[PDB]
């Protein structure tokens, strides 16, 4: 299970952390990721961060977001700034036990989610 | 025996791989289990469990050799020449269950052209 | 049966400078957490005999050294291969006996020509052969 | 028993076609003869073996099994890059070995040259996968 915490209203310009908090194993071996869904168009992807830490990010989000992730408390972050009404959305955490070499930016290949935190800028 | 699983096979053809394609490994080396297929090139996992794959591929031109798990590009590998002979290597340890397909492809560089005496190989083994 | 048993991949791409461990921070395979993504270090929980193994993707003259040890790591050996400008794949490897608690990791030196991209991978892999005890 | 072992290069007997790695780093039940760069098979059953060899000009080496004093040549590497600069190449096989089967890695007489420094290395390795049954 992943649960996001964190969302809700912002003014344009403003910034915002997410969190997203797991549990039931360890997912220190996993890929993290957030997607997020504003009404109308489909699921995007945002960030991803690698079991280590590496960082890899959406171009509508670089210069803007940072995912990071803490693997002794099991939790996993989304530190949002200058942000937008484009980034309306709901916000999904999601995780890959079993990735290929390189991580995937695909929906399909998160295997738990948690149901999703609303961000909504002004 | 049934319970373990173990190849190693080689490529004995003077046609290059098309760009894109699976890499054939024609010719066994060992093989009891049967569990590469000389004729379609793919592993096929009877036994679940922690396998290692590697490969070492000669070639004379540019070559990236790419490792595939049910269709999905696990690892990829690249090594550029102009005339002269080198070997391309690579591996992975991947967790597979009954069913699951590996084989080797190149991309858009797809060389396998050895100076003779030297090979390309493919091996795979079951660990625990 | 005790299996340990990783590989992972370099997804960063920041210089790295000579003593610098090389971290592999995208986890493929990590079967009894003994690998360690955040640092690039194996350490050796159960005791016996392990293969380690890497292909480093390189662009020029690379040099790793292969470290272990408990307290203070010393070098086993070290790869060079020296590409003039252009996209190589290096490997080496090692079966080494492991105490409980060595490290074992790569280590980098002024030649630091490693890489990590989705079209030219870098990855550092080891698997228990036997255990001891 | 648990054969498994890795060698390296570093004061050899240069001679001959067979590539002595004379500096030992694991050789756990002893199969590894450091005199002659032959390993010996006690244990029947499947084994993985594999070299990472540097080079500097022009090297063609193979892996050659004996079994009952017949000697088979199996697989071959090289690299011709001939251009000064260290170059790697690598090879491997599993081979089914009854006791009493010798392994060893050979180099072509017409085309070979070795490294015989110690900045870098290389190494020989090989351990049991499975045994008999
Ligand atoms: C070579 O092997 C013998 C045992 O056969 C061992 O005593 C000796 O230390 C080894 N020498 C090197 C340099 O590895």
């Amino acid at each position: 299970q992943l649960v996001e915490t964190g969302g809700g209203l912002v003014q344009a310009g403003g910034s915002l952390r997410l969190s997203c908090a797991a549990s039931g194993r360890t997912f220190n071996n996993d890929v993290m990721a957030w997607f997020r869904q504003a009404p109308g168009t489909e699921r995007e992807f945002v960030a991803l961060i690698t079991a280590g830490g590496g960082t890899h990010y959406a171009d509508s989000v670089k210069g803007r977001f940072v995912i990071s992730r803490d693997n002794d408390k099991n939790m996993a972050y989304l530190q949002m700034n200058s942000l937008k009404s484009e980034d309306t959305a709901i916000y999904y955490c999601g995780a890959d036990e079993n990735p290929p070499g390189w991580p995937s930016r695909w929906s399909s290949a998160y295997d738990y989610w948690g149901q999703g935190t609303q961000v909504t800028v002004s | 025996q049934k319970f373990q699983s173990v190849f190693t096979v080689t490529r004995q053809t003077h046609q290059p791989p098309a760009p894109n394609s699976l890499i054939r490994f024609n010719a066994v080396l060992t093989n009891p289990q049967g569990d590469y297929d000389t004729s379609t090139g793919k592993f096929t996992c009877k036994v679940p469990g922690l396998y290692y794959f590697v490969y070492h591929a000669s070639h004379t031109a540019n070559l990236c050799v790419l490792l595939y798990r049910s269709g999905v590009k696990v690892v990829t590998f690249c090594g550029h020449t102009s005339k002269t002979n080198q070997v391309n290597s690579g591996g992975v340890l991947l967790r597979l269950q009954v069913g699951e397909e590996v084989w080797l492809a190149v991309n858009d560089y797809y060389d396998m052209v050895g100076i003779q005496g030297s090979d390309s190989v493919f091996s795979g083994f079951l660990l625990f | 049966t005790q299996k340990i048993a990783f590989s992972a991949t370099r997804t960063i791409n920041v210089p790295l400078r000579r003593d610098q461990t090389i971290r592999f921070d995208h986890v493929i395979t990590n079967m009894n957490n003994n690998y360690e993504p955040r640092s690039g270090k194996f350490t050796c929980k159960v005791p016996g005999l392990y293969y380690f193994t890497y292909h480093a993707s390189s662009r020029g003259n690379l040099c790793v050294n292969l470290m272990r040890g408990r307290e203070r790591a010393q070098k086993v050996v070290t790869f060079c291969d020296y590409a003039y400008n252009t996209f190589q794949v290096t490997t080496g490897g090692m079966v080494l006996k492991l105490e409980q608690g060595e490290n074992v990791f790569l280590q980098a030196t002024d030649k630091n020509s490693l890489l990590g991209m989705e079209g030219a991978n870098s990855i550092f892999s080891g698997f228990l052969l036997f255990p001891d005890m | 028993p648990r054969p498994a072992f890795s060698a390296i290069r570093r004061n050899p007997p240069m001679g001959g076609n067979v590539v002595i790695f004379d500096t030992v780093i694991t050789n756990q039940e002893e199969p590894y003869q450091n005199h002659s760069g032959r390993f010996v098979c006690t244990v029947p059953g499947y084994y993985y073996f594999t070299f990472q060899v540097l080079s500097q000009w022009e090297i063609c080496l193979s892996i050659v099994s004996s079994s009952r004093g017949q000697v088979r040549r199996s697989l071959g590497f090289c690299d011709t890059t001939n251009k000064g600069l260290f170059q790697v190449v690598s090879g491997g096989m599993v081979l089914q070995l009854q006791q009493g089967d010798q392994v060893w890695v050979e180099k072509d007489p017409k085309k070979g040259h070795i490294y015989q420094g110690s900045e870098a290395d290389s190494v020989f390795s090989g351990f049991l996968i499975f045994p008999s049954a």
